[PDB]
RNA sequence: CAGAAGAAUCAUCGAAUCUUUGAACGCACUGCGCCUUUGGGUUCUACCAAAGGCAUGCCUGUUUGAGUGUCAUU
RNA sequence: AACCAUCUAGUAGCUGGUUC
RNA sequence: AUUGGAUAUGCCAUAUAAAGCGCUUUCGAAGAGUCGAGUUGUUUGCAGCUCUAAAUGGGUGGUCAUCUAA
RNA sequence: UUGACCUCAAAUCAGGUAGGACUACGCGCUGAACAAUAAGCGCAGGAAAAGAAAAUAACCAUGAUUCCCUCAGUAACGGUGAAGCGGGAAAAGCUCAAAUUUGAAAUCUGGCAACAUUUCUUUUGUUGUCCGAGUUGUAAUUUCAA
C-alpha cells in the first residue's frame, strides 16, 4: 500500500496519472475474482480501494489548499472555504459587535468602573 | 422642533386638515396592495418615538385590515410573515375608514451591519427576538395578554407541593 | 375634491421671477460640500501638524427641526417652504408659525430645487437667518418682493377652501 | 432550424443581444479587436443580414471593452450630474479620475507575434500619415492628432536610422513609401500638404476608433523597434524645435542601396514638399537641407556652397550658385526607387519632367 | 473465516469525501429543459458530452430603462 | 354512514370476585 | 494544546479633550383612535363596534397620599 | 432641451436572510367533552417569560422582576379562592421620543486598495479613498432618580 508521505511530494498531473492505473487494476481484479479469485484477490482489491482513496485524498487536499491560498485576504470566498460550525453560530453577533457600546457608556466605565475592594472584619 | 407640532396635530384626528388627509390617503392606500412598502412613514413623529431611525436597516410597511382579535396585533403578524427576514420592532395606527384600519409596522433588518454595529438596536439581533409579534412580545401584544404592573392585571395553584419532611 | 385652507395655500406658490431672484441670493450662501469641508479641515491640520482666529461662517439654514427652532427664536429673516412635501402635515403649520412670529415666508416650487442649494437630494424648508453686509440690500429687496408677490397677493385666497 | 448552419452564424441583432451591447459599442469593439463578418455558405439555412461566427461572439462576451465602455458612460453621466447640480469642483475633480482603457491585451490577442503586427501595420501607417496633416476638428482629437504626428515622426526617424526604406513613389494622392522591417514589407501613403476640406460623408466615430487602434499598434511597434535597435522609446522631442516646424529634427534619436546618396548634400527651397524629400534623403543616409521658410534647424544654408544638388521645383532661379545645379524631386524619387542616381541634367530646372514609374508596379 | 507487518473489525479526531430523495430549489416527477463555459474528434463553423449554474418571498446596495410625473429650461 | 388515535383509569346505588 | 480575568512592564496615546461634586439675578421639552364613556362578545383583564379627550394634567388608592401609562 | 428629484419596473447583477425538524420545560392563539382541560394552530431559547412602578400602603412607612415559605384554605365569592405585609434565594441597572451641532452631519452601510488578526489560510477587524444613506434628521447631549 502506497504511503501518504511520498504521495504528497509530487505534482497533480502525475498524481492523477496514478489514479487510472490503480482504477483499471482494481477493475481488472474484479474481472479475475468473478472468474475465480483467491483470498489474495480479495485483499488485493481491499488494499487497492484504500490505495485509491489515499491518493484521492491528497488530490482533494492539495486542490482545496490551492483554493485557500488563492482566496486568502479576499473579502468574499466560496462557501466551501468557509466555517461551518452550526447555522446559529454563523448568525450570532460577532464578538466585536457584541462589545460595541455608546459613547455614553464608554464614559461610564472610564470614570466609574467597578472597583476592587475588601471589607475589614 | 417640528415633532412637537406634528404630535399635537395628531391628537385632532377629525379636524379639517386631518379629516381631509384621512379620506384622501385612505382611498390611495386602497388602490395599493394589502401589504405594501412605505418609502417613508406617513407619521414621522409617531414612528420616531416608537424606535424608528431614518437609516439603513429600518423598514416601514403599510397594511390594511378589515374592521368588524386585536386589529393592531394582526397587522404586526401579517407583515412579519410577509417580511420573514426582518424583526418587527413596533407598529402604529395611521388611518381608517368605514371598512379598513390602516397600520404601519416598523421592521429592523437583523443582518444589516448598520443594525448589528448599533448598540441601541443590537438587542434585536439575538435569536430570542425571533418573531416577537408571534409570541406577544410587542407593545400591543404585551397589552393584549394583560401584562402590566398593578391590581388591574395558575399552574402554581393547581399542584400539590409535597416536601421531603412534611 | 374640497381641500382645507391650510392645505389649499400650498397650491399658490411664488412666481417664477421672484423665485429665480430668491435662488440667486440662496446660491451665494450654499453650505460647503463634504469635499470642500474636508479640504478646509486638512489644510488647518497641516498648519497644526507642522506648526502655526477666523470669522463666523455664512450659509443657508436647512432642516425642518432646525428651521422651526430658528423661527421660534425669531432668528430667520426669510423662510422658503417646499410646495410638495410628501406628508403635507410636515410643513402645514409653517405658514401659520411664520405669520405668528412675523417671519417673511414664501412657498416655492420643487423641493428638489431647495435640496440642490444645500447639496442634498431634497429639502423640506430653507431659511436665511443672517447674511453678509454686502447682501443686506439684496435680501431686503427680496423680502419686499415676497411681501408683495406672495403676502400681498393671495392672502385672501389662502383663507378659502380650494378645489371642488 | 435550431442546429446546423443556423447556429453556425449569429445575426447582428442576435450577436448584440448575446453580448448585451449597443450597435455603436459593438462596432467599436469589433474595430478595436479582431472581428469581421462571415457569410455562411447556406444563407437561408444560417437564418433558420450580417452573419458572424458564434466563437467570436463567445469570446467577446468576456471582453473588458464593453465593461470599460459602460464605466465611461456611467462616469460621463455622473459628470453631467455634477455640472447640473452646480458643484463645479466635483465635476472638475471627477474629470481627472475618469476611466480609461488599455489595448495591450487586444494587440497581443490580435497579433501574438511582432511579425503579424508589422505586416498589418501598413494600414496603420497610412492612417497615421493621413491624420498627421488633417486639420483639427471637433470630431477629431487635438491630442490624438499630435500623438499620431509624433508616432509618424518617430517611425520615420527609426526607418531613416535603420535605412529600412526601399522604394519611394510620387502619386497623385500622395507619396507612397515601401520599407522592409524585420523581413516584413510595410507600405505607407503620406498625403501632400494641401488646403483640403472635410468631406462630411464618412463616419467620424469609426475613423477615430480605427485611428486610435492604429496609433496604439504604431506606438507598440515603435517601442519594440527602438528596444531592438537600442533607441530610447519614446525618443526625446524638443519643444522649441517643434514650435519652429523643425520636423524630424525635434525628435532626437537618443540611444538607450542604403548609401545611394550618402556622398551628397541635398538642399531644398520653399517650392517642393521637403517633408517627404528629407525623409527619403535621411533614409538613404545623405544630408538634407531646407530653407528657413520651410523650417528651422537646417544644418546647411542657401549661401553654403557645400550643397551638391539643390532641389527646387520653381522654373526660375535668380540666385543660382556654382556646384549646386538645380535638380527635380522626380530624379530623387526615381533614384530612390531604382537604387541608382539619375541624371541631374535631365531633371534640371526648366526641363521636361521624365515620367515617374511606380516601383510597386511590376 | 479471511486478510495486512505502523499492523488493528482499535482509540482519538481540527483535514478531505459524503449516491437518489426530503424544507428540496431549472421545469416536471417518469422525463423534458434553458443559458454559459470547457473540452471532444478517428465524425472539429456545428454537433455531442461533461462541468458550472438556473426556486420563491423579503432586506441593503449596483446597473439599466421607462413615466401619464415635479420642475429646471429666453 | 364506516374506520383509527387520544381525552379515559369518563360515568356503576348494580354484577361477579376479593388470597394465612 | 486552546483559552478567561487580573498583575508587572515596554511602547503608543487625536488631552485645544472628557467627567463627578459644588454653587444659581438663567432654563427645564415628558409617548392619542390612546386614556376615558356607551354597548356587544370571549375568558376583572382582553376583543369588537359607536363616540372620543386633558395639562399640576392623568392613573390607582385612603381633601390627602402615592404613582407618571399609551 | 440638456439636467436634477420623485416614482414605476427590470437584471441567470453583488451581498444576505426566511422556510423544515425537535418541542421535556417556555410564550402566544384557539377549544369541546368528561376548563385556559386534551386536541388544533403559531413562535423561541439554554432557559423562556417577567422586569427597573401610571407599584403597595395608611405605617416610625415600603421599593424592578422571578422563585420558595408564610399570609391561608384566610378575605372575597358562590365549593371555588387570592393578595399587601412578613421570612428566604438572588440582586443590576438602564436605553430612547419629546431641546438648534447650527461656529460648520460632528453619524452610518457598501465598493476598492493596503495593513492586520484567527478556535480558523475557514475568523474578525483597522486605515485610506470613492460611492451611497441621511437634514422628511444620522452622531454628541438628556430620560424626571432628573
Amino acid at each position: 500500500a502506497l504511503k501518504t508521505f511520498e504521495l504528497r511530494k509530487q505534482s497533480q498531473e502525475n498524481l492523477a496519472e496514478q489514479l487510472q492505473e490503480l482504477r483499471q487494476e482494481l477493475a481488472s481484479l474484479r474481472v479475475q475474482k468473478i472468474a475465480g479469485g483467491s483470498g489474495s484477490k480479495l485483499s488485493k482489491i481491499k488494499t487497492t480501494r484504500k490505495d485509491i482513496a489515499r491518493i484521492l485524498t491528497v488530490i482533494n487536499e492539495s486542490n482545496r489548499l490551492a483554493a485557500r491560498e488563492a482566496y486568502k485576504n479576499k473579502k468574499y470566498i466560496p462557501l466551501d472555504l468557509r466555517q461551518k460550525k452550526t447555522r446559529a453560530i454563523r448568525r450570532a453577533l460577532t464578538p466585536y459587535e457584541q462589545s460595541r457600546k455608546t459613547l455614553k457608556q464608554i464614559k461610564k466605565e472610564r470614570y466609574f468602573p467597578l472597583r476592587k475592594y475588601a471589607l475589614k472584619a | 422642533g417640528a415633532y412637537k407640532y406634528l404630535e399635537e396635530l395628531a391628537k385632532k384626528k377629525q379636524s379639517d386638515v386631518n379629516l381631509f388627509l384621512s379620506r384622501v390617503r385612505a382611498w390611495e392606500y386602497r388602490q395599493m396592495n394589502v401589504i405594501h412598502r412605505a418609502s417613508r412613514p406617513s407619521r414621522p413623529d409617531k414612528a420616531r418615538r416608537l424606535g424608528y431611525k431614518a437609516k439603513q436597516g429600518y423598514v416601514i410597511y403599510r397594511i390594511r385590515v378589515r374592521r368588524g382579535r386585536s386589529a393592531r396585533c394582526t397587522a404586526e403578524e401579517r407583515v412579519g410573515r410577509y417580511c420573514s427576514n426582518l424583526r418587527v420592532l413596533n407598529s402604529y395606527w395611521v388611518n381608517q375608514d368605514a371598512t379598513y384600519k390602516f397600520f404601519e409596522v416598523i421592521l429592523v433588518d437583523p443582518s444589516h451591519k448598520a443594525i448589528r454595529r448599533d448598540p441601541r438596536i443590537n438587542w434585536i439581533v439575538n435569536p430570542v427576538h425571533k418573531h416577537r409579534e408571534s409570541r406577544g412580545l410587542t407593545s400591543i401584544g404585551k397589552k393584549s395578554r394583560g401584562i402590566g404592573k398593578g391590581h388591574r392585571f395558575w399552574l402554581r395553584h393547581n399542584t400539590l407541593s409535597l416536601r421531603r419532611y412534611r | 375634491l374640497k381641500v382645507p385652507p391650510a392645505i389649499a395655500q400650498f397650491q399658490k406658490t411664488l412666481d417664477k421671477n421672484t423665485a429665480t431672484q430668491v435662488f440667486k441670493l440662496l446660491n451665494k450662501y450654499r453650505p460647503e460640500t463634504a469635499a470642500e469641508k474636508k479640504q478646509r479641515l486638512v489644510a488647518e491640520a497641516e498648519a497644526v501638524a507642522n506648526g502655526k482666529v477666523s470669522k463666523k461662517p455664512y450659509n443657508v439654514k436647512y432642516g425642518l427641526n432646525h428651521v422651526v427652532a430658528l423661527i421660534e427664536a425669531k432668528k430667520a429673516k426669510l423662510v422658503l417652504i417646499a410646495s410638495d412635501v410628501d406628508p403635507i402635515e410636515l410643513v402645514v403649520f409653517l405658514p401659520a408659525l411664520c405669520k405668528k412670529m412675523g417671519v417673511p415666508y414664501a412657498i416655492v416650487k420643487n423641493k428638489a430645487r431647495l435640496g440642490t442649494v444645500i447639496h442634498q437630494k431634497t429639502a423640506a424648508v430653507l431659511a436665511v437667518t443672517e447674511v453678509r453686509e454686502e447682501d443686506k440690500n439684496e435680501l431686503a429687496s427680496i423680502v419686499s418682493a415676497v411681501d408683495a408677490n406672495f403676502s400681498a397677493k393671495y392672502d385672501e385666497s389662502r383663507r378659502k377652501w380650494g378645489g371642488g | 432550424g435550431k442546429a446546423g448552419a443556423a447556429r453556425i452564424y449569429i445575426t447582428r441583432n442576435q450577436a448584440l443581444k448575446k453580448l448585451q451591447l449597443t450597435l455603436a459599442d459593438f462596432r467599436r469593439i469589433c474595430i478595436l479587436k479582431g472581428v469581421y463578418p462571415r457569410e455562411p455558405k447556406n444563407k437561408k439555412k444560417a437564418n433558420k443580414v450580417t452573419f458572424y461566427y458564434t466563437k467570436d461572439i463567445q469570446y467577446l462576451l468576456h471582453e473588458p471593452i464593453v465593461q470599460k465602455f459602460r464605466e465611461y458612460k456611467v462616469f460621463a453621466r455622473k459628470l453631467s450630474k455634477a455640472l447640473g447640480k452646480g458643484e463645479l469642483e466635483t465635476a472638475k475633480r471627477l474629470e481627472a479620475r475618469k476611466p480609461t482603457y488599455s489595448l495591450d491585451h487586444i494587440i497581443k490577442e490580435r497579433y501574438p507575434t511582432f511579425h503579424d503586427a508589422l505586416k498589418d501595420i501598413d494600414d496603420a501607417l497610412s492612417m497615421l500619415f493621413l491624420f498627421s496633416t488633417m486639420p483639427v476638428t471637433d470630431k477629431i482629437g487635438a491630442a490624438t492628432v499630435a500623438n499620431c504626428e509624433r508616432l509618424c515622426a518617430e517611425f520615420q526617424h527609426y526607418v531613416i536610422r535603420s535605412n529600412s526604406l526601399r522604394k519611394a513613389f510620387l502619386s497623385i494622392k500622395g507619396i507612397y513609401y515601401q520599407a522592409e522591417i524585420f523581413g516584413e514589407q510595410i507600405t505607407w501613403i503620406v498625403p501632400y500638404k494641401f488646403a483640403q476640406s472635410v468631406p462630411t460623408d464618412v463616419d467620424f466615430r469609426i475613423m477615430h476608433t480605427f485611428l486610435e487602434f492604429y496609433q496604439a499598434l504604431m506606438g507598440f511597434v515603435n517601442f519594440k523597434l527602438y528596444n531592438t535597435l537600442g533607441l530610447r522609446y519614446p525618443p526625446k522631442i524638443d519643444v522649441a524645435k517643434s514650435e519652429s516646424a523643425a520636423g524630424l529634427a525635434a525628435y532626437e534619436l537618443e540611444e538607450s542601396n542604403t548609401s545611394l546618396f550618402s556622398n551628397f548634400t541635398f538642399f531644398l527651397s520653399r517650392e517642393v514638399p521637403r517633408f517627404s524629400l528629407e525623409f527619403v534623403i535621411r533614409a538613404f543616409g545623405g544630408k538634407v537641407g531646407w530653407d528657413p521658410i520651410l523650417g528651422s534647424g537646417s544644418p546647411f544654408s542657401e549661401s553654403d556652397p557645400v550643397i551638391t544638388h539643390h532641389i527646387c521645383d520653381r522654373p526660375h532661379i535668380s540666385q543660382k550658385y556654382e556646384g549646386r545645379i538645380y535638380i527635380q524631386p522626380q530624379w530623387v524619387y526615381d533614384s530612390i526607387n531604382k537604387g541608382i542616381l539619375e541624371r541631374t541634367d535631365l531633371y534640371a530646372c526648366g526641363a521636361t519632367l521624365p515620367p515617374h514609374l511606380s516601383p510597386f508596379v511590376k
